């Protein structure tokens, strides 16, 4: 039913693929049962990795999330069939190759990442690993897609005390106290991501810098943008903006549509 | 100086 190409991607395994039934580009992701720590049960109650549970919850309708087309269980692994846009580049390679992004471009990207995380939250899913590496850019359509829910969880309003995401994007309350709330931790990670986009790299590498609450701009960044980043990176969780507050921020106004973004910046 | 960071 699928024709398996070559590796696309570390310690993970995602292959290029084409569905024989219609030559749809697919990505085929393999996950070892030995390395799955979080398990769940589906709408019908079969015991599956949480990643599958969360992909299913976010994968209906159109969105800025890579959609799970199907999945199979094997003796020692699960296989996941996912969307594959073409042509594509992840946001980390794109920032490495092009450097600090122009603000107009960062704005279109960031806005779309906001819509995609809103969509996850609305569906009951916390990704917990928002970062340039987990964002694909469809270079023709100018659309971003979130990937890799392998560190995610069901969204809840109570405190989280576990976390297997990327440390340099984790908030100071996690570093200092081994606890966080979902949304407010998500917003912190989005402030790291925004800095990453407009400065060409993330702002912190060491714990002490994360907990330190000091944001140095290494590039010229407009002051409405600096203010949004600094707001998202408030040390105290309750001082961070809500998603609505991020999207109503003056830096966020007059966002380009995706085609426009593709035509102006990607083609 | 710029690098990826695994989960
Ligand atoms: O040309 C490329 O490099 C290219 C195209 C491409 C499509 C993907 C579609 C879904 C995915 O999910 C994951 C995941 O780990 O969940 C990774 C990917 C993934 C990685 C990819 O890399």
């Amino acid at each position: 039913q699928y024709q398996v190409g070559p590796l696309l991607g570390g310690f993970g395994s995602v292959y290029s693929g084409i569905r024989v039934s219609d030559n749809l580009p697919v990505a085929i992701k393999h996950v070892e049962k030995d390395r799955i720590s979080d398990w769940g049960e589906l709408p019908n109650g079969t015991r599956v990795p949480m990643e599958v549970v969360l992909l299913k919850k976010v994968s209906s309708g159109f969105s800025g999330v890579i959609r799970l087309l199907d999945w199979f269980e094997r003796p020692d692994s699960f296989v996941l069939i996912l969307e594959r846009p073409e042509p594509v580049q992840d946001l980390f390679d794109f920032i490495t190759e092009r450097g600090a992004l122009q603000e107009e471009l960062a704005r279109s990207f960031f806005w779309q990442v906001l819509e995609a995380v809103r969509h996850c939250h609305n569906c009951g899913v916390l990704h917990r690993d928002i970062k340039d590496e987990n964002i694909l850019i469809d270079l023709n359509r100018g659309e971003l897609k979130l990937i890799d829910f392998g560190s995610g969880a069901l969204l809840k309003d109570t405190v989280y005390t576990d976390f297997d995401g990327t440390r340099v994007y984790s908030p100071p309350e996690w570093i200092r106290y081994h606890r966080y709330h979902g949304r407010s931790a998500a917003v912190w990670s989005l402030g790291i991501l925004l800095y990453d986009m407009v400065c060409g790299d993330i702002p912190f590498e060491h714990d002490e810098e994360i907990i330190g609450g000091q944001v140095f701009f290494r590039q010229r960044v407009s002051s409405e943008c600096q203010h949004l980043i600094r707001w998202c990176l408030a040390l105290r969780p309750s001082d961070r903006p809500t998603f609505e507050e991020i999207q109503n921020h003056p830096w966020m106004q007059d966002v380009l549509l995706p085609q426009e973004t593709a035509e102006i910046h990607l083609h | 100086k710029r690098r990826r960071h695994p989960s």
